[PDB]
């Protein structure tokens, strides 16, 4: 036994690389070298690869010897690591043989788990969690009686193994519990908290492998931890407020009560968990940091509690009304603003600027006047620190409150530009967030732009044309992005410049201009998406160096970025893409399947054996079909992913779906190998890449039916019938079953852009419609599983979330474009059942906002129902009636449009309120003062003027005395088929010819109106032509030079 | 190059119900043969697209040298 | 694409005896008129560790390019079985059949051909010396393995 | 006609802009995922691995690149295409190997059926 497997002097390789390798220049008979500590833990380590090498190759003979040798050495050992060593040589063993076919081992644990003696309990334990954290589905039968144990084993708190290596279990037990076994794991709990309070001061890794076991049993589909969410709650914050612990167990711990807010928030609101949620959370954010020290996002030139404590204020508000939020934290952040310490300014700054994500619409119609909290005192605060967070709440508040905003350009706008002119050059740190808060506020003035586009392009190109560092240039071009955004066609004057320069760093060749590369690259797709015609002369050559520089250099972020640049150039180019599009298509296949995110840690003993076995034997093993000779576990210290091939991902699908749709001929050959990967990407573990992947597809089918269109083919049908039978499943399940929010949104606006664009061919397999109604039906029902079915319990009819607002709209929108598929006739009986829902949305004393979506839902499905609403009009002229008797101009203008295409769809049940229906449209013509209102009054009396049974016995001179059509152009086409529906023209005929010589100049007019008036005036000019000299004399001479001209 | 796992179920794929021990050292041969061919022929075209890195686009257009087996006529 | 492409192999004699000449039946559609003619070639490979070891058997030329249904008669010698190793004489093997054009080949199919004895009797008790006429041959033709090369037909 | 509420959050837009240049719109390279993010990470990269395990792969390339050439680099997606055509080639020649087998009256295939597929596909 003269085996010298110890490191001795630094000449450890002159052992490994020469000795225990010149075997050819019977080892396994007696590994079992029991001679000094932690030898056994090199032989065990040894022989669990050779073993998992080498185990068919055994046959049975010495197998029951062997296993009884494990066995024997298990009972006997005495130290720690090498006692883990042989567990895990065990499961080896367990893992590649049947449940059954080692009848020992099981006996072994059942009498070591209940024997009265501390050392055999740790022992067993030990063995246990790794055998069942090796094979988790084996233990599927005895959940009851692995959770019995557990539950006995958890309540000695003397030995903190036994909790560590029981919470271990639970970790691989926990997402395999059943319904049936929820008591146990409920009585368990408390059992859990107390363990993990003994653990916590112990020490910090253990302490996080057992957060481990709770963060699993937070989500676990069943209801576990809900009964003492109470007391989970208050030991998270007992913790997670402890100043003098560690950074990792506050984090980690930070990530537990963001997963508890997710999951669950309304059962903390109910209850009063919430105030002293915040009274823990808010100190956290203004925690001061050690002297001397800065903040990780304050650095001159992720790892602090602070930034987790603002995601789980952020996650706070995303799941809560913000009528029980605000209430509750403004009193709090108000004191948070007007205080001495620096700190206490930005985390209210910080709280202020995540929540204006969750509640956009509570601070944005409300409370964004109080905007001076922000501009005027943090941007010019005499602590740096409180620049940067008003700096970031900017750029949140800029990016989140989107369309009220830009209204207070006048006074924001010199205050930034006066800061980036502020901001001196080598501290590319405050101007990058200088440029990103300008970025964000730009990308959304739109037309406001031009005013202040002088000077923010001499501002940019003053960085640009001059000496600058690398790190300052890319912050240009971004902030030139933007502004292209935010101009889009006003940009000309300044385009050669910009173009030149953008081509002068994407020629040359100098290796630390890279990211100025990729942003270059960017920039130019912002611009080719945002210009048109002047760019297509120029795009062709876009095209050779987006590839060049993608074939120089391999990047993540440059892949991306240009995949990107050939979607915004698919737009003008067109049919252009085919030389390139084989070559855009590949490379992008491939960056599809890359699995270079998810790099392994190994952190643990070095490999030794480096030998593989020789045979010449006729190997029979194939017949077990899960071979588990491949290496498995290789000692895995965890995982490390990067979060710039998702990011690639998510960017790829949705330019290779825009990609598809553009070029819709010469896309075919690649789209069934596109097609396959991003379907395969659906079950992809990222919330991000599987929102890209279903607003991917739903391009696909588009993209497919036009093509269709294009060439009316048998194979194109066939091929658009399969894809749509292979999406449109896949939407429908991941609506009713995806616990992540983010996605279910995406999915039903693809399910409503492919209904808008497919239309019939979305529903020819019979019963689909049966069965899109009914998803949509429990979605307006927080009956599907991504609204965690109303919170579980039950509701009292409350106030419901700020963002579930959105998920109710985007699944009412789909209601229109699904009556418009069906054709009305089979979509009357499934509308029956729709209406209740929607008539409760619009009953009064509801929400505005939700009153006027109602509203406009039930007009435009009456739209797609067409004749079929004479069942139905019945039902819904009480509600519109009612709502057209209301103050507010969006809400009555739906109500008016609704009334008025209903009376025109309405058929014979419609027309006995015809009179009625008169009489209520008088009143609201004078009272009313909005343009709007009286323009959607104006389209309903004409249409109500056209579903006339015989004919109207005036109507038509009080339409016709008043036509201020500015602001709705897509009524006059009603307005113009109103005319020439066949005397009295001659008191009329004055605003109807200034009408139309003032909309001569106009394009936007349709000419169709045009061409309705020369109709009636050619029909009228043989019976009753007097009255035409007398309407010439009547009119200016100034108007009737222009009358004489058409003729 | 590659674990006899992985020759294992490359053949388990392909059907393939007992192998002998020799085909181990044979398949890698097969492999190491195919990779060099393939290889050379992206090689010839880096260095026609005259650079010194071997991209996607240029061992799809070698792949092609090798033509296509598909059963049947189709 | 190329513009002359293999639809279907039938073979008349199968199984067919050993020193029995290789006859094919070969169906193909011709666009248009090629100016070189096109040569085929047949060979028999007879040790798997060379491929300097194969033999060709023939290679003929014909004229007159029909279109349609072709009538001709093979011109190849049988095989060698002498040249062929004693112990991998009675053993698998493939035959090759290609068309080339200029000497580049664009289409190519292979069988599977399988030397075993036809008869027990002489299973039960082989003897060292092998006996050609004894040994029958099969070509399964049933699963044919077609290898296509695109090469360029006009300057264009 | 309808009002369309379209403004919130930009959805529905044309892309958003990535703004990676600007600190990523507020540790991104290197980042340790959660417990229930691990898991399912662990799912579905074992769901969709290759055959051919990828580091003995490219160093077997490296390997031949510098029997070529010395100082000879590959792209990664060069790397994914030959592993995907390795893979496909062997079980092409696998399938083959096992018809030359069943042909031949055995169960058990050999190296001379390995030679005989590669020459009935196609030689080269």
């Amino acid at each position: 036994l003269r085996e010298l497997l110890l490191p001795d002097t630094e000449r450890i390789r002159r052992a490994t690389e020469q000795l225990q390798i010149v075997l050819r220049a019977a080892l396994c008979d007696l590994l079992a070298s029991a001679a000094d500590p932690q030898i056994r833990q090199f032989a065990a380590v040894l022989t669990r690869r050779r073993l998992n090498t080498r185990w068919r190759r055994l046959a049975a003979e010495q197998r029951e010897s062997l296993k009884s040798l494990i066995l024997t050495a298990l009972q006997r050992e005495t130290e720690h690591c090498v006692s883990l060593s042989l567990a895990q040589l065990s499961a080896t063993i367990f893992r590649k043989e049947g449940l059954e076919a080692w009848p020992q081992l099981l006996q072994l644990l059942q009498h070591s788990t209940h024997s009265p003696h501390s050392p055999e309990r740790e022992m067993g334990l030990l063995l246990l969690s790794v055998v069942v954290t090796s094979r988790p589905e084996a233990f599927q039968p005895h959940h009851r009686e692995l959770l019995r144990l557990l539950n006995e084993t958890l309540g000695e708190v003397g030995s903190p193994g036994l909790l560590f290596y029981s919470l271990r279990t639970l970790t691989t037990m926990a997402p395999y519990l059943s319904t049936e076994d929820v008591p146990l794991a409920r009585m368990l709990v408390p059992k859990l908290i107390m363990a993990m309070q003994t653990l916590i001061p112990i020490d910090e890794a253990k302490a996080c492998e057992a957060l481990e076991a709770l963060d699993e049993l937070l989500e676990s589909e069943v209801p576990v931890i809900t009964p003492y969410l109470s007391e989970v709650l208050t030991f998270c914050l007992e913790v997670a407020r402890n100043v003098a612990l560690g950074n990792a167990i506050r984090i980690r711990i930070l990530c537990c009560l963001t997963f508890l807010v997710k999951v669950k928030s309304k059962a903390l609101l109910k209850n009063r968990l919430l105030p002293p949620l915040l009274h823990t959370l808010f100190p956290i954010v203004a925690a001061e940091p050690p002297p001397g020290q800065l903040d990780p996002e304050d650095q001159d030139s992720g790892e602090t509690p602070k930034h987790f404590a603002v995601q789980v204020v952020d996650m706070l508000a995303l799941h809560l009304p913000p009528e029980k939020l605000c209430p509750q934290l403004m009193p709090m952040l108000e004191e948070a603003l007007r205080s001495e310490s620096p700190y206490q300014r930005k985390a209210g700054l910080l709280v202020l600027a995540v929540l204006s994500d969750g509640a956009g619409d509570h601070i944005r119609q409300r409370l964004l006047p109080p905007l001076l909290q922000i501009v005027c005192k943090g941007l010019e605060d005499p602590s740096q620190v409180v620049r940067n967070a008003a700096l970031f709440a900017l750029g949140q508040f800029s990016e989140n409150l989107q369309p009220h905003i830009s209204s207070y350009s006048r006074e924001v706008m010199p205050l930034l530009l006066a800061y980036l002119k502020s901001v001196p050059l080598g501290h590319t740190h405050h101007l990058a967030k200088a440029c990103y808060a300008l970025e964000n506020f730009v990308e959304n003035l739109g037309p406001k732009v031009q005013p202040y586009l002088p000077e923010l392009m001499e501002c940019m190109l003053q960085l640009l044309r001059n000496p600058s560092s690398p790190r300052a240039k890319e912050l240009a071009v971004s902030a030139l992005g933007a502004i292209a955004t935010a101009a889009q066609a006003s940009l000309l004057p300044y385009f050669p410049a910009i173009m030149e320069h953008l081509r002068e760093f994407l020629l040359t060749g100098r290796e630390d201009l890279q990211p100025v590369q990729i942003q270059s690259l960017e920039t130019l797709g912002v611009l080719a998406r945002a210009v048109g015609e002047p760019m297509r002369p120029l795009a062709e050559e876009c095209c050779q160096l987006g590839l060049g520089l993608c074939d120089q250099v391999d990047d993540p972020d440059l892949r991306r970025c240009t995949y990107s640049l050939f979607a915004a150039l698919s737009g003008l180019m067109g049919e252009g893409l085919a030389p390139h599009l084989e070559q855009i298509t590949t490379l992008m296949l491939l960056s599809l399947r890359s699995t270079e995110g998810i790099v392994p840690q190994y952190d643990g003993s070095s490999s030794f054996l480096l030998f593989d076995d020789e045979s010449d034997g006729e190997e029979e093993e194939e017949l077990m079909d899960e071979d588990v000779e491949e290496e498995d576990d290789s000692e895995i210290s965890g995982y490390s992913v990067e979060n710039a091939f998702f990011d690639e991902k998510e960017d790829t699908c949705a330019a290779v779906g825009e990609i598809s749709v553009n070029t819709s001929v010469a896309f075919l050959p690649y789209m069934e190998s596109v097609f396959e990967e991003v379907f395969k990407l659906l079950e992809c573990p990222h919330l991000n890449v599987r929102k890209a992947a279903h607003e991917a597809l739903g391009q696909f089918c588009c993209a497919l039916h036009k093509a269709c269109q294009s060439c009316p083919s048998e194979p194109n049908t066939a091929a658009l019938q399969a894809a749509l039978a292979r999406v449109v499943p896949s939407y429908m399940q991941a609506v009713n079953r995806e616990r992540e929010r983010q996605v279910v949104m995406a999915v039903l606006e693809a399910l409503t852009g492919v209904l808008r664009s497919c239309g019939t061919l979305t529903l020819k397999p019979p019963g689909r419609l049966a069965e899109l109604c009914g998803v949509l039906k429990a979605v307006l029902q927080r009956k599907t599983a991504c609204q965690d079915t109303d919170e579980e319990e039950e509701e009292e009819d409350d106030d419901q979330a700020e963002y579930d607002a959105m998920l109710l709209e985007h699944a009412g929108e789909a209601i229109p474009a699904l009556a418009a598929a069906a054709g009305g006739d089979s979509f009357a009986p499934f509308f029956a059942g729709f209406l209740p829902l929607l008539v409760c949305k619009t009953k009064q004393g509801c929400t505005v906002a939700e009153k006027s979506f109602a509203v406009g839902t039930l007009a435009e499905t009456i739209q797609g129902l067409g004749a079929a609403s004479a069942q139905f009009v019945s039902r819904l002229l009480p509600v519109l009636l009612s709502t057209a008797q209301e103050a507010d101009p969006e809400v009555r203008s739906n109500a008016i449009f609704g009334m008025g295409v209903l009376a025109e769809h309405g058929g014979h049940p419609a027309q006995e309120h015809f009179p009625k229906l008169l009489g209520l449209l008088f009143p609201l013509l004078a009272r009313e003062r909005h343009d709007r209102v009286r323009d959607n009054i104006c389209g309903a009396l004409a249409r109500l003027l056209m579903a006339s049974p015989t004919r109207k016995p005036q109507v038509l001179a009080a339409l016709l005395h008043a036509l201020p059509l500015k602001e709705d152009l897509e009524e006059w086409v009603t307005i113009g088929r109103l005319f020439s529906f066949l005397d009295q023209v001659i008191d009329v005929a004055p605003e109807l010819l200034r009408i139309c010589s003032l909309i001569l100049a106009d394009n936007k007019i349709p000419p169709d109106t045009k061409a309705a008036l020369l109709l009636l005036l050619t029909f009228l000019a043989k019976q009753h032509t007097d009255s035409f000299q007398a309407a010439l004399g009547s009119l200016p001479v100034d108007k009737a030079q222009e009358l004489q001209a058409v003729l | 190059g590659i674990t006899k796992p992985a020759i294992r179920r490359l053949a388990r794929r392909g059907g393939v119900k007992r192998i002998s021990g020799l085909i181990y050292e044979e398949t890698r041969g097969v492999l190491k043969v195919f990779l060099e061919n393939v290889i050379r022929d992206a090689v010839t075209y880096t260095e026609h697209a005259k650079r010194k890195t071997v991209t996607a686009m240029d061992v799809v257009y070698a792949l092609k040298r090798q033509g296509r087996t598909l059963y049947g006529f189709g | 694409m190329s513009i002359v492409s293999l639809l279907g192999i039938k073979v008349l004699n199968n199984p067919a005896k050993f020193t029995d000449p290789y006859e094919f039946e070969i169906t193909f559609e011709c666009l248009e008129s090629l100016k070189h003619d096109l040569e085929w070639k047949l060979t028999y490979v007879g040790s798997s560790r060379s491929l300097d070891h194969d033999q060709e058997l023939d290679s003929i030329l014909v004229g007159p390019v029909p279109v349609g249904v072709n009538k001709f008669v093979f011109s190849a010698d049988p095989p060698s079985a002498e040249l062929i190793p004693a112990s991998e004489l009675v053993s698998v093997t493939v035959i090759l059949l290609s068309c080339s054009y200029d000497g580049r080949e664009f289409v190519r199919v292979g069988y599977y051909v399988n030397n075993e004895y036809d008869e027990e009797e002489l299973r039960e008790n082989p003897p060292a010396k092998v006996q050609v006429d004894h040994i029958v041959r099969n070509i399964l033709a049933e699963k044919p393995r077609v290898t296509r090369f695109n090469i360029v037909w006009d300057n264009e | 006609a309808r009002t369309k509420q379209t403004a919130r959050k930009s959805t529905g837009g044309k892309a958003p802009r990535k703004q990676l240049a600007t600190k990523a719109a507020r540790k991104p390279h290197r980042y340790r995922p959660g417990t229930v993010a691990l898991r399912e990470i662990r799912r579905y990269q074992k769901s969709t691995e290759l055959l051919i395990r990828k580091l003995p792969f490219q160093r077997l390339v490296r390997e031949i690149a510098q029997d070529f050439k010395t100082d000879l680099r590959f792209q990664s997606s060069a790397v994914m295409a030959l592993q995907e055509a390795s893979e496909a080639y062997l079980v092409g020649l696998f399938e083959d190997t096992n018809l030359c087998g069943i042909h031949a009256k055995r169960v058990t295939i050999m190296p001379k059926d390995i030679q005989l597929a590669r020459r009935i596909r196609g030689e080269r």
